[PDB]
RNA sequence: GAUGUGGCCUGGAGGUUAGGACGAAGCUUAUGGCGUGAGCCUAAGAUGGACCGGCCUCUAGUGCAGAUCUUGGUUGGCGUAGCAAAGAUCUAACGGAGAUAUACUCAACAUGCAACGUUGGAUACUGGAGCGGGGAAGGAUUUCGUGCCAACGGCACUCGUA
RNA sequence: UGUUGGCGAUGGAAAUGGGGUGCCCCCACCCGUCUUGAAACACGGACCAAGGAGUCAAACAGACGCGCAAGGGAGGAGAUAUGCCA
RNA sequence: AAGUUUGAAAAGCACUUUGGAAAGAGAGUGAAAUAGAACCUGAAGUCGUGACAAAGACAAUGGAAGUACCUCCAUUUCAAC
RNA sequence: GUGGUUGGUGCAGGAGUGGCGAAAUUCAAGAAAGCAAACCCGUUGCUGAAUACAAUCAUGGAGUAUUGAG
RNA sequence: AACGUGUCGCGAUGGAUGACUUGGCUUCCUAUUUCGUUGAAGAACGCAGUAAAGUGCGAUAAGUGGUAUCAAUUGCAGACAUUC
C-alpha cells in the first residue's frame, strides 16, 4: 500500500496463513537451476544454511517455524544458559538459504505451479 | 476612530458558523473536480450503452 | 551501581550498601556521619555504648529545637540523642562489610572507615484527617547508605 | 468542532481562593475541579480553531499564466541559466538539444539507457540517482519518505512511445500539447534541462505563435513585445556616440593660524 | 505611539548544495572565538546510539517572568505542632531470627537497647438501660482452618475484619 | 622613523588576551502594575519543567508589486491529452 | 490517570559467601548492566559527599577599576625580530 | 407476425466476485581508506603497512556502509 | 572551633527533551448497501486441560457443518497429509 500506516498494520496483524508466505527463503543455485523457482516458503524438516548474523555459515535442519515471533529454529544453532542447559536461537527466514527440500505430493504440485518455464 | 469609510451591510448576524454549540449553515465546493470526473464517466458509459443512437 | 568515590587500593578494601532502609533519613544521616574516620572496632564500641545510653549521637545539621544534654560535650555540641532504630541498622551494615573483608582475606582489626554517604530515597504516602473535612499528607522518608573501609 | 468543550464546567466565583476559570464538575476522579475551556488549560480548546473554509486555492489571469510559460521556455535555452539552476550539461552537444524522432519506437529500457548515454544526459541522471535519501523531519512519517533532485525532461509530440522510458529513475516525460510551469521551473527557478524531439520542436511555433502572427491554439495570443530592443547596456555606455557627449574629466596639517 | 532592517530565532513545503556507525538528533560546561544586540560557530564529554545542516523562495497552532494563570514534580517551616475523654496492669515458664550479639584485658555492673504471642498465677474494670446472648434496615464472604508478615492496622507485632 | 636592553634555545617554556574565585577604594532603595505622584504602611509576587493570548471568512477603501487597456475579467459548466492526474 | 520504548536475541545473573529475610560482596551473559524488569535517552529544581577558597559585626544580589591565586581555553614567538 | 414483463419447463456467453500467476549480486576485497582542481587522460599513476587511545601491565554486535566490478 | 556561605569533580531524587508511532482529525470515492412478533437493539447469567479482565461463543457454548489452503498451535501440557 502507498500508505506506510496501512502497510505496517497489515504486516503486523497478518494471520497465520499469510505469515507462512511472508516467511520465505531463497533456494541454492543447484535447486534454482533444477526447479526454475527463486524462493519457497520455509517448512519444518528443510535443510538451510545461515548467510547473515553471528551464526553465519552454520547448517542444520529446521525444527520449528514459530510464526508468532517471526522466526525459524535450527537444531545446530543454539547457545548455553546460566545453568548449563541448551536453548535454541531464532533466525529470520530471509537470512537463511534452502539447500534441500522436504518434498511431498502437494509440494511438488506447488513447484510445478510456480515453475517459470 | 471611524474615518471616511462606507457604511457596511455585511449581513452575517445568524448562526451560520459551526462551533461547539451550533451545527452551522455552510456549503463548500471541495468535491467539484471529483463530481466533474464522475459526470463525464457516466456520460461516456451511457453513450456506449445506447450506441448507435445519438 | 558504583559508589561516589573509589578506594585507593581495591584489593585491600571492603564495601557494603543498603537501598531503601525504612529508617528516618534525618536520624540515619547523623548516626552514620559520626563514624567517618574511625577504626571499625571503635565504631562498633560506640554503637554498643549508644544503645546502653552512656554515650550519644551528636545532631549537627537536623537539630531544630531538640533537647540539650551533657553527653554532647564530647563532640563539641550541646544537642544529641539516642536513635536506636538507626543504630541497630548501622550495626548490620558494619557486620556485612566486615564479612566481605574477611572473605577477601583481610584483618578486620586493621580496617578504617574511609567513606560514608547517606542519601534520600523515594517517599511512600499515607494520609491524615484534619478539622472541617480536610485530608493532608503523612509521608515516609527512607534512606540509602553506602560505605567502604580500607586496611591500614 | 466539539473538541476541548465536551464538559459541563462552570466557574467557582470569588470567595474561594482560586482563579476564576471554568472547572470540571463532580468528584471521585483526578480530573475533578480542574481547569477547562481555555487555550491556557490542559485538555482545553485551542485559540481560534481551524476551519475548512479557509482559502486553499488561488485564481490567476490566463494571460499571466501564458506569459510565465513563455518566459520559462525562453530561459531554458540559455546554457548559463541551466548551469545556474543546477544541471550537469558539460558534455552536451548543443542547447536546445533536439533529437531524432525514431526514439519513439523503442521497446526496452536497455535501448533507452543506451540512447541516454549516447546523448550524454547520463551525467544529470546520475546526479539524480546519487542524491536519493531519506527526508529530514516529520515529513517521513507522512508518506513523504524519500527525496531526490530533478533531472532532464524529455518532450514528445504525443503520448506514444513512453514504455521504454517510464521506469528510468531521474527522467521526466512531457507532452508538448500541455506544458506545465511547475515542471518548467521547479522551485520557482528558471532553467530546466529539456531534450526536444524533432516533431515537438516543429510544433512549438504553431502552439505559441510569433511576435506578429497569432497562435493557432491559444486563440488570439501573440508573444509579448520586449521593453528593450537590445539588452546590452554596457555596450551603449561604452559606445562612441555616448563618449562624444560625456563630460570631460578634470584633474583633482596645521590649524592654529597664529 | 508610528515606521524600517540582504535584522535574529521555531515547526513544515518546492528547489539547490552538503554531512553521518572513523558516530545524527538531544543533553552537560571556569570551551573559547565572533556580533552594539537578538544570536551564531568551534572544542571536550572518561555522554548518546540514527538521523540531519547551509542558501533562495513558500507556509503557519511560530519566541514567555509574573494572568488569586493551567497540569506535573519539588521545597523551607521541621524531626517541629502534636499522637493527653472512655481509670491499669504486674510476674514466671514456653515460643520466636527478634540474643545473654565485644577488638581484648577482664567474674560480674559501668559496651545489644527497646518491643511481641500462648499458658499459669496475681490485681483491676464492665456491672442486667453491660466492651453479655439473639434479630430487622444496610453490608455481602468480613465466617472457619492452615500458612504468611512486602504494603495496610496514624506506636509495635511472632498477631489481624490484612 | 629607525636605535639600545630584558624575557624567550622547543619546554611541564615565555608572553598576550579571555574565563573563575577572594579582597580593597568608590558607586548603587524591589520588581511588574494603575496613578498628577510608588522604595512605599497601595495590589500581584516559595522553586522548576511543559503549555499559554490580534486568528480565520466576508463587504469597502488607501498605498505599494504585476498583466492587459476603451476595455478588463469571470463563474458555473463542457471537451480531450486523460483512461500519474483534487 | 496510564506508550510494558530492556536487548538483535532472555542469552532475564548458574555457583561462592554474609544475612531471619529484603538484600550486600564476588563470579558470570551481553557490543554495552553507566541496558537488571517496567529497565531508550535521562534535563531543570532540590539533596549527599570529596577537594578548595575565604570570612557572617554594613542582608544578599549589582556597576566600575585594579590586584592576589588558579585556569582540561585561545593565539603568538623562540635567534630574528 | 410479435411478446423471455403471463405461466411451466430446459441451457449459453459476458460482466461482478473469489483463488492462482513474472526479472536481476547475499558478487570481490576483513587502506572494507584517500588524492590526481568543470569534461577527458583515468580500463591509469602514488599515499601508510599503525596501531593509536585511555584523567610496567593487561583490555577493547549485526555490513541495507565504503570501494570496485556486473 | 562548630554552624552557615561560595566554586568545582562524583552520586541520588525527579521524569523534561529528542528520536519512534498497528492511534486520532480532515477531505474524497465505489455499491445487487439499510433492523424487528420467522422475537430486534439493549440488559443478565454461563462456556477452555490450566482462564480474573478482555475477546469469541451459547448446555452442540475460546465453537459443530461446508469450501479453500497445506503443516502447525505454542506460557506449559496434550494429540488426514495423495489432506479426517
Ligand atoms: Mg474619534
Ligand atoms: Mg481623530
Ligand atoms: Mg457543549
Ligand atoms: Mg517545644
Ligand atoms: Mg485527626
Ligand atoms: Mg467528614
Ligand atoms: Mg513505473
Ligand atoms: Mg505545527
Ligand atoms: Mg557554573
Ligand atoms: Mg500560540
Ligand atoms: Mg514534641
Ligand atoms: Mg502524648
Ligand atoms: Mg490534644
Ligand atoms: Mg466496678
Ligand atoms: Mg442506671
Ligand atoms: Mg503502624
Ligand atoms: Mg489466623
Ligand atoms: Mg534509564
Ligand atoms: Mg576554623
Ligand atoms: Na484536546
Ligand atoms: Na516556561
Ligand atoms: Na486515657
Ligand atoms: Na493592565
Ligand atoms: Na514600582
Ligand atoms: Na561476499
Amino acid at each position: 500500500c502507498g500508505s506506510r500506516r496501512k502497510a505496517r498494520r497489515a504486516h503486523f496483524q497478518a494471520p497465520s496463513h499469510v505469515r507462512r508466505v511472508l516467511m520465505s527463503a531463497p533456494l541454492s543455485k543447484e535447486l534454482r537451476a533444477k526447479y526454475n523457482v527463486r524462493a519457497m516458503p520455509v517448512r519444518k524438516d528443510d535443510e538451510v544454511i545461515v548467510k547473515r548474523g553471528t551464526f553465519k555459515g552454520r547448517e542444520g535442519k529446521v525444527t520449528a517455524c514459530y510464526r508468532l515471533k517471526w522466526v525459524i529454529l535450527i537444531d545446530k544453532v543454539n547457545r548455553e544458559k546460566a545453568n548449563g542447559s541448551t536453548v535454541a536461537v531464532g533466525i529470520h527466514p530471509s537470512n537463511v538459504e534452502i539447500t534441500k527440500l522436504k518434498l511431498t505430493h502437494h509440494r511438488k504440485s506447488i513447484l510445478e505451479r510456480k515453475d517459470r518455464s | 476612530p471611524k474615518g471616511n469609510n462606507a457604511i457596511p451591510h455585511v449581513h452575517q448576524k445568524k448562526h451560520w458558523n459551526p462551533c461547539s454549540s451550533q451545527k452551522g449553515n455552510v456549503k463548500v465546493f471541495l468535491n467539484q473536480p471529483a463530481q466533474k470526473h464522475r459526470r463525464r464517466r457516466l456520460r461516456l458509459l451511457k453513450a456506449k450503452k445506447v450506441f448507435p443512437r445519438p | 551501581t558504583h559508589y561516589s568515590r573509589k578506594p585507593q587500593v581495591s584489593s585491600k578494601s571492603a564495601k557494603a550498601k543498603v537501598s531503601d532502609l525504612r529508617c528516618h533519613y534525618k536520624n540515619t544521616f547523623e548516626t552514620a556521619n559520626v563514624i567517618n574516620g574511625m577504626p571499625l572496632r571503635k565504631a562498633q564500641q560506640l554503637y554498643r555504648q549508644v544503645l546502653a545510653k552512656t554515650r550519644c549521637i551528636p545532631f549537627k545539621r537536623y537539630n531544630g529545637k531538640i533537647g540539650r544534654t551533657a553527653q554532647a560535650k564530647e563532640w563539641g555540641q550541646t544537642k544529641g540523642r539516642w536513635p536506636r532504630k538507626s543504630v541497630v541498622a548501622m550495626m548490620s551494615l558494619l557486620k556485612n562489610a566486615e564479612a566481605n573483608a574477611i572473605e577477601k582475606g583481610l584483618d578486620p582489626n586493621q580496617m578504617v572507615i574511609k567513606h560514608v554517604q547517606v542519601d534520600q530515597a523515594a517517599r511512600m504516602r499515607r494520609r491524615t484527617y484534619r478539622a472541617h473535612g480536610r485530608i493532608t499528607p503523612y509521608m515516609c522518608s527512607p534512606c540509602h547508605v553506602q560505605l567502604f573501609m580500607s586496611e591500614k | 468542532r466539539l473538541s476541548g468543550m465536551n464538559h459541563s464546567a462552570h466557574s467557582w466565583g470569588t470567595g474561594r481562593a482560586v482563579a476564576r476559570i471554568p472547572r470540571i464538575s463532580g468528584g471521585g476522579t483526578s480530573t475533578s475541579g480542574a481547569g477547562a475551556f481555555g487555550n491556557m488549560c490542559r485538555g482545553g480548546r485551542m485559540f481560534a480553531p481551524t476551519k475548512i473554509f479557509r482559502r486553499w486555492h488561488r485564481k490567476i489571469n490566463l494571460h499571466q499564466k501564458r506569459f510565465a510559460v513563455v518566459s520559462a521556455l525562453a530561459a531554458s535555452s540559455v546554457p548559463s541559466l541551466v548551469m545556474s539552476r543546477g544541471h550537469q550539461i558539460g558534455n552536451v552537444p548543443e542547447v536546445p538539444l533536439v533529437v531524432e524522432d525514431s526514439i519513439q519506437g523503442y521497446e526496452k529500457t536497455k535501448e533507452a539507457m543506451a540512447f541516454l548515454k549516447a546523448i550524454a544526459a547520463i551525467d544529470d541522471v546520475n546526479r539524480v540517482n546519487d542524491s536519493r535519501e531519506i527526508r529530514a523531519g516529520r515529513g517521513k512519517m507522512r508518506n513523504r519518505r524519500y527525496v531526490a533532485r530533478r533531472g532532464p525532461m524529455l518532450v514528445m509530440p504525443n503520448n506514444k512511445g513512453t514504455r521504454a522510458f517510464r521506469n528510468i529513475f531521474g527522467l521526466d516525460l512531457a507532452n508538448v500539447s500541455a506544458l506545465n510551469l511547475l515542471h518548467l521551473a521547479p522551485g520557482g527557478h528558471v532553467g530546466r534541462f529539456v531534450i526536444w524531439t524533432q516533431s515537438a520542436f516543429e510544433q512549438l511555433d504553431k502552439i505559441f505563435g510569433t511576435f506578429t502572427e497569432a497562435s493557432a491554439v491559444k486563440k488570439g495570443f501573440t508573444l509579448p513585445a520586449p521593453m528593450l530592443t537590445n539588452t546590452d547596456v554596457t555596450r551603449i555606455m561604452q559606445s562612441e556616440e555616448v563618449r562624444r557627449v560625456l563630460k570631460p574629466k578634470k584633474l583633482q596639517t596645521p590649524t592654529n593660524g597664529m
